[PDB]
């Protein structure tokens, strides 16, 4: 379906709407919202995935943006792949 | 037949008297029971369904200061939208991963369903235990 192969073919901004959407309900039910946090999951990699949007490390900033900017970090410190080309 | 509940009904209950580290005990025991708070409020009132009912119990959370406190933007929208908040990782289980409410006596050999005092918050690996994979 209209799914992405993984993060590399997100943009940062693209990315970031998907986080946004996720952290504000942006839908209407719960059972969109499980898969689109599985989905954010298991594109870029990340062990812990849903319990970073969910309950927050004390040192981050919680927020689309900063969430974001944590998963941008995050790569390039264990030398993955990173974004698509942005 | 679809299991009875997934019909209408009248909400009954006393309820716990909690604190708001609530949540942080769904991984215990059997689970936390439903708070007096939450259960004042559907003292008989008609639901519809059981969703229906937990629409409700999970928006009370957000009226209520104390009950979703502990929570972030993302839960607290969802709380105050009648949906579960979600898990620590240690508790979301692969495909399970928001907070379910569950039942101390089974269904089966008379469980009331609608009835808060049998009403427990269970993480997934809760439900999952007690209920012994499914």
């Amino acid at each position: 379906m209209e799914l992405k192969h993984s993060i590399s073919d997100y943009t940062e901004a693209e990315f970031l709407q998907l986080v946004t959407t996720i952290c504000n309900a942006d839908t209407s039910s719960e059972e969109e919202l499980v898969k689109l946090v599985t989905h954010f999951e298991e594109m870029t990699e990340h062990p812990s995935g849903s319990d970073l949007i969910y309950y927050p490390k004390e040192g981050d900033d919680d927020s689309p943006s900063g969430i974001v900017n944590t998963v941008k970090q995050w790569r390039a410190a264990n030398g993955k792949s990173g974004f698509k080309q942005g | 037949m679809e299991s009875k509940r997934n019909k209408p009904g009248k909400a009954t209950g006393k309820g716990k008297p909690v604190g708001d580290k609530w949540l942080d005990d769904a991984g215990k025991d059997s689970g936390a029971p439903i708070p007096d708070r939450i259960a004042d409020k559907l003292r008989d009132k008609e639901f519809k369904s059981f969703d229906d009912f937990r629409k409700a119990v999970w928006e009370e959370v957000s009226k209520d200061p104390e009950l979703s406190k502990n929570l972030n933007p993302s839960n607290k929208s969802s709380v105050s939208k009648g949906y579960s908040p979600f898990t620590p990782k240690n508790q979301q289980v692969g495909g399970r991963k928001v907070y379910e409410l569950h039942h101390d006596k089974p269904i089966s050999q008379g469980g009331e369903v609608y009835d808060m005092d049998n009403i427990r918050v269970t993480t997934p690996k809760r439900h999952i235990d007690i209920h012994r994979g499914k």
